[PDB]
């Protein structure tokens, strides 16, 4: 795969902003699930119908 | 004098769209029997149905 | 006894499911918010006290 080229002004003067911070998801799964599993499960049913 | 030869219809190798493309597969004297390339809606930058 | 038939063949193009991968990519636009304001919050405030 490769990306399509932009016009040739924005490859001669272009520039842009972007931000390299991925995260993670670590924090909001680090918890004890017991409780809030069920609430979750029924979520995740509902969004294949 | 007469004129034997004076120009004429001239071919093009090649014709150069000068529109941006979607991405598509080959459509002319090859024509692909596999499914056109599929269109998926990633890298949103704000949530959405999550 | 009665078990209904589920199909899915709407759903697929081929071999890929374009609701689930985009489903599945807004995961990782909630892992950059998760991270951000986690950072955010702790500069701003700074420790905590009781």
């Amino acid at each position: 795969y490769r990306p399509r080229r932009f016009k040739e002004i924005e490859h001669t003067h272009g520039y842009v902003y972007r931000e390299l911070n991925q995260g993670s998801l670590l924090p909001l799964v680090d918890a004890n699930l017991k409780e809030s599993s069920s609430y979750y499960f029924k979520k995740l049913m509902s969004s294949i119908s | 004098g007469e004129i034997i030869y004076d120009g004429g219809l001239s071919s093009k190798l090649a014709d150069v769209v000068d529109k941006t493309t979607e991405p598509h597969n080959a459509d002319g004297a090859v024509k692909d029997g596999r499914i056109a390339p599929v269109k998926l809606d990633l890298e949103k930058q704000k949530l959405d149905k999550l | 006894f009665a078990l209904a038939q589920i199909n899915a063949d709407d759903e697929f193009i081929g071999a890929i499911d374009k609701e689930s991968a985009e489903y599945l990519d807004e995961y990782a636009t909630l892992a950059r918010d998760i991270s951000n304001s986690l950072t955010l919050v702790k500069a701003a405030f700074g420790p905590l006290e009781r």
